[PDB]
């Protein structure tokens, strides 16, 4: 009646269907009432600032349990032995036998392990002692602070921003590019050559000593003579140990491009290095859009001359279909995003750059999966916010015959193809899994379809891998591309090939039969996602079996019996196919790194190599020889460290099937058997004295779907997540 | 449930509060809030 | 309530109107079609949104729709 | 709401809080001949001789009666008035609004509903940004 | 009565298996050792592993349905 | 190059499998006669032979071989279907044909797939493989 | 438009958008669609499960395309 | 180790986020 | 007698004498000439 205040006509429904629907669309700040595009955007402006508030609380909360319930002064005397405590266990319901065994990592309360890798991180920056970690964690509390006053001053009405300072592309993109992308980076490259160098070759540069100690002994005015051969005088020699001075070199830029040889890790000045190059290149990429004054880009005059004989109105108006679409904005931005965050999987496990990260094998593979799923979610996000924008913010007026007019006048030929190219490496990849899987079973293993994988074999020998053979550009010393003729200024070269051949790191992992199918699956997962997101999308607007989906909206549940029977035919229930599909595929490609990953860190790679071609070997050899660790978290016997990994093994198994119940049974079922419910409330006495002001009903069909789905996610995380960390630190540490 | 840390007897007064007072606190006003006029 | 709207392309054929549970429509007089009738919704507060009007439709694509919206005791079917 | 009761036994399918809290439905019918029907709530009961009066808790009950009087008897009864009756006291008459059933053309009742376009020419959401209406309404 | 001529067929071929294709005529001497085979797989693809040895010579997928049992039994 | 797969005749694991390879067939040589087959691939360390999907024709019989084999008596399949399903589209009833199968007709059709990638490229150039964008129903744009 | 006629449809709503359909009848009573197209594909119809649609709609004079 | 009263200094600090999310979130609620 | 020749040639008789007589011809193949890997 009052709770859902933005919306008037779910104030007014005396079920409890207005309660689960006012937490639902409470975001969905396009459609509360009397709302005006202006105020559209100074909410969505504070809800910014009340999230950048909520990211800073959260690195506040870290840091101050690093610091505070965390060994982080012991870590740092042997990285390699001592477990690095996240914080500290407090619940009433331990007893004597868990508090034993949750007593780890040198402590004397009960405490949990960090997986996070945050003290690799703090240790890799600079940070070295618990003071330093209060200092950080009362920064943030003080710049979340700042936030949170930020956003509640951009609500004042004398601060509210107009419609066109939101609608202003060309300077936002300049200042993010210049001032957020590129001094940014620019400021971590210093605080590189500041601090985290300098304390990496041993000495002290706090606040205190941070002006009186120059990062090098030749001051900046070899930076401004253009002398700039000296930041490179003598790299971190090759037996430097880090966090003290044997062999440091007093080089604040290089380029070695190799791994440091004791930390496993990239050299600190490399990524200094890195920093200032992409500082360099961001902060001249933010000098491109036009502003007040005269030089720079306008964004309509290069969108609108881009038109071909091919596509025809090429891009004309899309600056305004960009820039009035908030779910446009919202779905670049998350494909960008979600492709970022594959991009920092993929290259934080093959170039670690946090200090001894990549010999703690449990905190690499819980990054790893954590940004691929995250990866996953962004991605699915970026499609469903394309299937809004086609629903909501599509005008086929203004956007005639240019490229999205274009996308959705042959949707039907690219869906199509969508579906046969996933069939077709669906029905190949289940057809030789299937058939490795019965010749093996039939006792002759001779008789798999083993191929060699040779165009990343190949891949791999141009980047300088030469174990397979190939002599290519990088594996050929004699090619154009490894001496670059003109100038020879391969500097990082030497470094990369004594990394990239050394059978230690995951850098270009050795890749063979077993590598090739499993690649095809993720291709198939990739492409099923991707045709049930492109099927949401642009049937957004409507396929044969309902011409009108727009009027309908979003998330409709359906459009009655009639028709055949219309189930699942809006976008949302595409997203919602399509999450399914991406919980899959992220299922099986972390499974595949985290068996070659056990392959490869036990040294028994062999077990991966024969035993990833067929699926029992799938079954046998990595989801029931690693979950032996596991089960046995808490026996009749005892209980270990690995027990509450354990109980989220079980936990995530119910929320999993919990959401079977919720996607498979339907709504009226459940009204049915509320209805009868309810009578027997309303029918027995002192029981008949408390009444419901909200009349149970059950949960919608798209609701219900929603809560499934939801379930399925959090008990399929949870499973994977104990099942990921514990079978790592069941074997390694 | 022995505390080694500085201030153990913050989590002791912390947890039945973030446990039971702010749950039990804010549904109550929540409760209150949703089923108001 | 959910709201009933009738398009041109009705045939006056009455299935609608009959195929309706809680009789929300009613069949008014038309001049354009060969029936000389089409579907009205005059009491479309006690629609509950089944779409058995929508599946009786024959035109095609569908001379009835139905706007699913602020349910209200008569839209949502309790008896409670 | 002339009319004695059907001959009913009780059942716990019917009348809830909702009846007397706030709106419930009656339905009466005449009827010369004594017979048996199935009351939506579940069951069976007896057509009294003359004027009948059932309460149920729903419109769709009751037109669910009322359709089971129109096809499953063969003298089939159409003088069947539907009410909604509320605990304050009036009575209003709903579903032979008019004179005649909604399928036949009384051509006293006006076109409300009415849309003068096919759902091709429906206004499309982008149009209609932040109006505070949907689609179909305008 | 098309039922009841399905189960027959079922029946017999449940008889029949146990007459020809079966070491029931090796398992009656010794049915504490060897174990019921009432089936035989064509070697076509490498299933011939399938047929396992069973005892008593005789090679076939060991059953688990009681038929051995149940006809012993029955005399 | 491919010098991480040594030839299985020149293997120490290949050697160490083929001598305990089964017995897929009746014959008891039929192991025998694998491993004298399987000898001429490229195996690796784990003694079982890869295929190699370059288009390499030192390697053409490991996939380029079944590709043509496959590809044919595939567009076979799928010009016959083709071929039947325009020809009973001209019957008075082309929904009763796809029931109940016009054997006649169907095997003409199945005897005529010989000539399939010919007939492909004549229907190609006169036409009939495919047809206008406007011509086929389609959904709303 | 007479009877027999084939034409190709162009209302973007209907099942048959871009197919073809014999005419069926002209009605001359002043309706807004007097053209029973009748087609050889049935639509989207009926309850769930049921074996066929409808292939009969009423089109106006400018929706079709005389295709003979 | 760190000291008791930089953790009890931290929950003060911490009371001015706290303030400041209660206005904002109010402010938003508007 | 045309009800037997209409009945053996719908779809379900006659996908099933296709599925048999091609697994009959892959599995005499694989009779004769037993393990083909490659060419
Ligand atoms: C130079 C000036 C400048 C600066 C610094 C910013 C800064 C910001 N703006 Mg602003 N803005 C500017 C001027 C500026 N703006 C101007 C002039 C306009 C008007 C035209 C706007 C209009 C504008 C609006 C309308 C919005 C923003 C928003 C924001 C925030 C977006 C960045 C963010 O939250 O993620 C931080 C992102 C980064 C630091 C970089 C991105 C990360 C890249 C991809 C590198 C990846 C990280 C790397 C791999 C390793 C990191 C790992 C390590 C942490 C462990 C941020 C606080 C949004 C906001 O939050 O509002 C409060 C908002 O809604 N601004
Ligand atoms: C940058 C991130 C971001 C942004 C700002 C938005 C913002 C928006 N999304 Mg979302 N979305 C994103 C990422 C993003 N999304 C991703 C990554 C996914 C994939 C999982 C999607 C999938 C998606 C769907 C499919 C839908 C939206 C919709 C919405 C809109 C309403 C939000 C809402 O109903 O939530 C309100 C809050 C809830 C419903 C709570 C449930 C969320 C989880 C289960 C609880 C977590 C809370 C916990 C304490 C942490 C809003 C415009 C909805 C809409 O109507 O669009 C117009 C819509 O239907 N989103
Ligand atoms: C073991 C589980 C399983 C299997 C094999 C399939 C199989 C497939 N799904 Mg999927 N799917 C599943 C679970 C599964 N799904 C679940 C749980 C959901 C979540 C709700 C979905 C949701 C779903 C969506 C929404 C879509 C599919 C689609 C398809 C096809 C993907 C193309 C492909 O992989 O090549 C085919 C590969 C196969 C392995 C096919 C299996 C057939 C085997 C080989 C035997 C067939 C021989 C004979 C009939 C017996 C294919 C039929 C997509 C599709 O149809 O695109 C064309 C589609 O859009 N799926
Ligand atoms: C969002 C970040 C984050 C997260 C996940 C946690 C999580 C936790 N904290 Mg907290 N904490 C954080 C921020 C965080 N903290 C910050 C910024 C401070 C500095 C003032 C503290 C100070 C702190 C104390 C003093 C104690 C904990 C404790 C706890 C544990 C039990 C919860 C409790 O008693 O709440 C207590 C929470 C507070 C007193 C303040 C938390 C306020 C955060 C910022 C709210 C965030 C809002 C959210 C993002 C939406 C749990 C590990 C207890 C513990 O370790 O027991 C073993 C405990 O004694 N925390
Ligand atoms: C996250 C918060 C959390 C915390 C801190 C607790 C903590 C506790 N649980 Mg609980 N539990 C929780 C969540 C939590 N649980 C949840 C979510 C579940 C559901 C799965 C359970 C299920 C569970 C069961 C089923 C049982 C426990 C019990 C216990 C208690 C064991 C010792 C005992 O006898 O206490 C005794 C009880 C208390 C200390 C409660 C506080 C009451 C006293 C009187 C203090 C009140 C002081 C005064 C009257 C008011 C002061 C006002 C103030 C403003 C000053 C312990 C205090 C056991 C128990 O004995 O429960 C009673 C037990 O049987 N818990
Ligand atoms: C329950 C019904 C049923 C079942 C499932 C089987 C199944 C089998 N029979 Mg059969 N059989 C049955 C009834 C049954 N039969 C009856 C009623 C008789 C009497 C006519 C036979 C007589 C019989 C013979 C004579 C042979 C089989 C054989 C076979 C096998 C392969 C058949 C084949 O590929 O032909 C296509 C298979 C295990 C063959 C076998 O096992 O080879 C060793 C074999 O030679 N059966
Ligand atoms: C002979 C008829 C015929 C032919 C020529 C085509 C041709 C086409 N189909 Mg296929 N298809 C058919 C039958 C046919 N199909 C049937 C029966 C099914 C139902 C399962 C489908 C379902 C299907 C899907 C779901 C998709 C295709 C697609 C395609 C294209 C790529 C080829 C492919 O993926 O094959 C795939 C073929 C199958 C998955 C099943 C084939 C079934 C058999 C083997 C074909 C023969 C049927 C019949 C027995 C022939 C009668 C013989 C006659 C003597 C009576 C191509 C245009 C794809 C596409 O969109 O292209 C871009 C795609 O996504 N088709
Ligand atoms: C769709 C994928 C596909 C592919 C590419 C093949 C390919 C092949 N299989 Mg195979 N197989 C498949 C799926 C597939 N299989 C499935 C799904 C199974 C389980 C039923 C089998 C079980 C199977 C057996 C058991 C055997 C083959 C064999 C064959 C080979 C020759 C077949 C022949 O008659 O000559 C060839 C390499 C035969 C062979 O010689 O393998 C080397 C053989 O003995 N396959
Ligand atoms: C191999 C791994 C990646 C495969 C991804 C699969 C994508 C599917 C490819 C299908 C071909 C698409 C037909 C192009 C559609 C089309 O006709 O584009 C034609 C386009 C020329 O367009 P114009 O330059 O006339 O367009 C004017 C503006 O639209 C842009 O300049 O040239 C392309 O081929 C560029 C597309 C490459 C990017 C794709
Ligand atoms: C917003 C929106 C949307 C969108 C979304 C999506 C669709 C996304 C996706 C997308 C994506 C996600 C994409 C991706 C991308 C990719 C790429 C971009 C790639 C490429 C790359 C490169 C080019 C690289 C290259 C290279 C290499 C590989 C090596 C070295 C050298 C070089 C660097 C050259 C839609 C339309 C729905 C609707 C509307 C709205
Ligand atoms: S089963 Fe549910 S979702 Fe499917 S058509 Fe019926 S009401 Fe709609
Ligand atoms: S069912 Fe459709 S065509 Fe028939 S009268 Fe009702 S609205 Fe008109
Ligand atoms: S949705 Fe149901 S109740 Fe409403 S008008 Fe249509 S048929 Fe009648």
């Amino acid at each position: 009646t009052k709770f859902p205040k933005f919306s008037q006509d779910l104030a007014q429904d005396p079920t409890t269907r207005r309660i689960w629907y006012g937490i639902a669309t409470a975001h969905d700040f396009e459609t509360h009432d009397g709302m005006t595009e202006e105020n559209l955007y100074q909410k969505i402006f504070a809800s910014h600032f009340g999230h950048i508030a909520i990211i800073f609380l959260w690195t506040s909360g870290t840091l101050f349990h690093v610091a505070w319930q965390g060994n982080f002064e012991q870590w740092i005397k042997d990285p390699l032995n001592i477990r690095p405590i996240a914080h500290a266990i407090w619940d009433p319901h331990f007893g004597e036998g868990a508090v034993n065994a949750f007593t780890q990592a040198g402590a004397s309360n009960p405490v949990n392990i960090a997986y996070s890798g945050v003290y690799h991180w703090f240790y890799t920056i600079g940070m070295t002692t618990n003071q330093e970690l209060y200092s950080g964690a009362v920064f943030l509390l003080v710049l979340a602070s700042l936030f949170l006053f930020a956003g509640w001053l951009h609500l004042q009405p004398k601060f509210r921003p107009s419609l066109a300072w939101f609608k202003n592309a060309e300077s936002r993109l300049n200042h993010h590019l210049a001032g957020l992308f590129g001094v940014s980076s620019l400021a971590w490259a210093g605080h590189l050559v500041h601090v985290a160098i300098p304390e990496a070759r041993g000495q002290h540069v706090g606040w205190d000593n941070f002006l009186s100690t120059p990062p090098h002994p030749a001051g900046l005015m070899p930076f401004f003579t253009g002398n700039w051969g000296v930041y490179a005088a003598d790299p971190d020699t090759a037996g430097h140990i880090f966090g003290t001075s044997e062999g440091a070199g007093t080089a604040i830029l290089t380029f070695l491009g190799g791994f440091h040889p004791q930390t496993e890790s990239l050299w600190l000045t490399d990524i200094a290095h890195h920093h200032l190059a992409i500082a360099v290149i961001f902060i001249i990429a933010g000098h491109m859009y036009r502003t007040n004054w005269g030089i720079g880009h306008s964004i309509k005059e290069i969108l609108n001359a881009h038109k071909g004989p091919l596509t025809g109105a090429g891009h004309t108006n899309l600056y305004d279909t960009i820039n009035n679409s908030l779910h446009f904005q919202l779905g670049l931005a998350l494909a960008s995003l979600g492709v970022i965050t594959s991009l920092v999987a993929q290259h934080m496990y093959s170039l670690p750059s946090y200090a001894f990260i990549a010999q703690d094998h449990t905190t690499q593979a819980a990054l790893y999966t954590h940004h691929q799923y995250i990866a996953g979610f962004l991605m699915v996000g970026a499609f469903a916010h394309g299937a809004i924008f086609f629903v909501r913010d599509y005008d086929p007026v203004a956007n005639k015959d240019n490229v999205l007019a274009r996308m959705l006048e042959h949707k039907e030929a690219l869906i199509s193809h969508l579906s046969w190219v996933s069939l077709f490496l669906g029905f190949h990849t289940l057809g030789l899994y299937v058939h490795n899987d019965v010749v093996v079973a039939f006792g002759t293993p001779e008789k798999q379809i083993l191929i060699e994988p040779v165009f990343a074999q190949w891949i791999q020998a141009t980047s300088g891998k030469a174990l397979y053979g190939f002599d290519v550009l990088l594996s050929n010393p004699d090619s154009i591309a490894s001496t670059a003729w003109p100038n020879y200024g391969n500097v990082w070269l030497p470094g990369w090939l004594d990394a990239i051949n050394s059978g230690t790191n995951s850098l270009f992992l050795t890749i063979g039969p077993g590598d090739f199918l499993v690649h095809h699956a993720i291709a198939l997962g990739l492409h099923t996602t991707a045709l049930i997101l492109i099927k949401g999308a642009l049937d957004a607007r409507g396929s044969k079996l309902m011409p009108d989906k727009k009027d309908f909206g979003y998330s409709f549940p359906c459009d009655g019996p009639g028709r055949g029977g219309t189930c699942d035919i809006s976008a949302w229930d595409a997203f919602y196919l399509a999450m399914f599909w991406m919980l899959n595929t992220l299922g099986w490609l972390t499974f595949y790194w985290h068996w070659k990953h056990l392959g490869v860190w036990s040294g028994n790679v062999a077990q991966f190599n024969e035993n990833s071609t067929y699926l029992m070997g799938w079954f046998r050899d990595y989801l029931w020889a690693n979950s032996a660790q596991l089960i046995n978290g808490y026996n009749p016997y005892g209980v270990n460290n690995l027990s509450v990994w354990a109980w989220m093994f079980l936990f995530g198994h119910l929320v999993w099937a919990t959401g079977f119940m919720f996607l498979i049974s339907w709504r009226g079922y459940w009204q049915e058997l509320i209805e009868t419910i309810v009578w027997a409330h309303e029918r027995t006495p002192l029981a008949n004295l408390v009444r419901w002001k909200d009349k149970p009903v059950a949960l919608s069909i798209v609701q219900a779907r929603l809560v499934g789905l939801a379930h399925f996610t959090v008990g399929y995380v949870l499973t994977y997540a104990a099942f990921l960390i514990a079978s790592t630190a069941g074997k390694f540490g | 449930m022995d505390g080694s840390y500085a201030a153990s007897y913050l989590p002791w007064i912390l947890i039945p509060m973030v446990g039971w007072l702010f749950p039990a606190v804010t549904m109550g006003l929540l409760f209150i809030h949703i089923e108001s006029e | 309530s959910h709201s009933v709207k009738i398009y041109d392309t009705c045939i006056g054929c009455t299935q609608c109107v009959r195929a309706c549970p809680l009789d929300v429509l009613e069949m008014v007089p038309w001049d354009g079609c060969k029936a000389a009738q089409i579907a009205s919704s005059p009491r479309t507060e006690d629609c509950v949104g089944c779409k058995r009007c929508e599946t009786a439709c024959p035109t095609d694509f569908l001379s009835i729709r139905v706007y699913l919206g602020a349910e209200t005791t008569r839209s949502m079917g309790l008896a409670y | 709401l002339s009319g004695q009761p059907p001959k009913f036994g009780g059942s716990t399918g019917g009348l809830l809080s909702k009846a007397n809290r706030e709106e419930k439905y009656a339905i009466t019918w005449t009827s010369a001949s004594e017979q048996v029907f199935e009351m939506p709530t579940g069951g069976a009961a007896i057509m009294n001789e003359g004027e009948n009066l059932l309460y149920l808790a729903r419109k769709e009950q009751c037109l669910a009666l009322g359709t089971q009087l129109r096809t499953k008897f063969k003298p089939k009864i159409q003088d069947y008035k539907i009410y909604r009756v509320y605990p304050s006291g009036e009575v209003q008459y709903l579903h032979p609004a008019d004179g005649v059933f909604p399928e036949k053309v009384n051509e006293g009742r006006e076109a409300q509903g009415t849309k003068t376009r096919r759902i091709g020419q429906n206004p499309e959401p982008v149009t209609i940004k932040f109006s505070g209406k949907a689609p179909y309404e305008v | 009565f098309g039922h009841l001529a399905v189960v027959f067929v079922w029946l017999s071929g449940m008889y029949f298996h146990g007459a020809k294709f079966s070491n029931y005529e090796g398992w009656l001497a010794d049915p504490t050792h060897i174990k019921p085979s009432a089936q035989v797989v064509w070697p076509i693809v490498g299933q011939g592993i399938l047929n396992g040895d069973v005892g008593g010579g005789f090679h076939g997928i060991q059953i688990t349905s009681g038929l051995f049992y149940l006809w012993r039994a029955s005399g | 190059d491919f010098a991480n797969l040594t030839p299985c005749s020149e293997n120490p694991a290949y050697l160490a499998k083929s001598k305990n390879f089964l017995n897929t067939t009746n014959d008891p040589n039929s192991g025998k006669i694998r491993a004298e087959r399987y000898a001429s691939a490229l195996c690796g360390p784990e003694g079982y032979p890869h295929l190699i999907v370059d288009g390499r024709f030192t390697h053409a019989g490991d996939f380029l071989i079944p590709s043509i084999l496959f590809l044919y008596i595939a567009g076979w399949i799928g010009w016959v279907g083709r071929s039947y399903l325009i020809e009973i589209r001209e019957s008075k009833n082309p929904e009763m044909q796809e029931v109940v199968i016009n054997v006649p007709l169907a095997i003409k059709k199945m005897l005529g797939g010989f000539l399939w990638p010919l007939a492909a490229v004549g229907e190609y150039t006169s036409g009939k493989l495919v047809m206008k964008d406007s011509e086929i129903p389609t959904s709303p744009r | 438009l007479n009877r027999g006629d084939k034409v190709r449809i162009k209302r973007t709503e209907s099942y048959w958008y871009g197919d073809v359909g014999t005419v069926a009848s002209v009605e001359k009573s002043g309706i807004l669609y007097p053209v029973i197209v009748r087609f050889d594909r049935v639509n989207y119809n009926g309850f769930s499960g049921s074996a066929s649609g409808v292939n009969t709609n009423n089109f106006a004079e400018n929706e079709l395309e005389l295709v003979q | 180790a760190l000291s008791d009263t930089q953790i009890l200094a931290a929950l003060v600090v911490a009371l001015l986020p706290a303030f400041l999310a209660f206005r904002l979130s109010t402010e938003l609620y508007k | 007698m045309d009800g037997l020749k209409s009945f053996l040639s719908t779809a379900p008789v006659m996908i099933m004498a296709l599925l048999t007589f091609t697994a009959g011809i892959l599995i005499e193949f694989n009779r004769f000439y037993p393990d083909l890997l490659f060419h």
